[PDB]
């Protein structure tokens, strides 16, 4: 998720809605947006609703996961190894006492 | 719908930046239509189309007084 981040959330989504075709955003211009009143602006709705539209979920293009080096540095700087030497003292004792000992 | 108040009510500019109006018509012909057919004994080109309801015994101008004539009671445009 931390290499989607680098993605997805960066850039454009941090700035904008990104997207294309369909009705789109217009620079309407139609009047001052509150000198009338504070409500002015998006008063009037859209045109026509969408019949449909077709594109790819997935590619190495857009929305794969471009994992990189650095992003298995900043991994392994968040490290959590599931047991520690206060176990492994004991375990590895119950390990090689398991065989030619009992 | 109701009155205007042309000292305060809004009174919204909009552009039809897509010729939308264009769309619009009020049912007039440009001109009258292809090749009419008058003194033919048959006519053709012109489909059949099923009601989108019932329509009264009312609405036609014509209702000449007769208990039972005319049940089929089909109706088509001027053309």
């Amino acid at each position: 998720l931390k290499s989607v981040h680098r993605w997805l959330s960066a850039a454009d989504q941090s700035e904008v809605v990104p997207g294309n075709d369909n009705i789109e955003y217009f620079s309407i211009n139609e009047h001052g947006r509150r000198e009338e009143n504070r409500l002015r602006l998006k008063t009037l709705l859209q045109q026509d609703v969408v019949h449909e539209t077709k594109t790819s979920t997935s590619a190495a293009s857009e929305l794969t996961a471009v994992v990189t080096i650095n992003d298995l540095l900043e991994a392994c700087q968040e490290t959590k190894p599931s047991i520690s030497t206060s176990e492994l003292v004991k375990l590895r004792g119950i390990y090689d006492r398991f065989q030619k000992d009992r | 719908q109701g009155l205007v108040d042309f000292t305060e009510t809004q009174l919204i500019l909009v552009n039809d930046t897509e010729q939308k109006l264009s769309a619009l018509k009020y049912a007039n012909e440009d001109e009258e239509y292809a090749l009419p057919k008058i003194g033919t004994n048959s006519a053709l080109s012109i489909d059949l189309e099923s009601l989108p309801c019932t329509i009264s015994r009312d609405l036609l101008r014509p209702a000449p007084h007769i208990n039972d004539d005319n049940s089929i009671y089909a109706f088509t445009d001027a053309e």
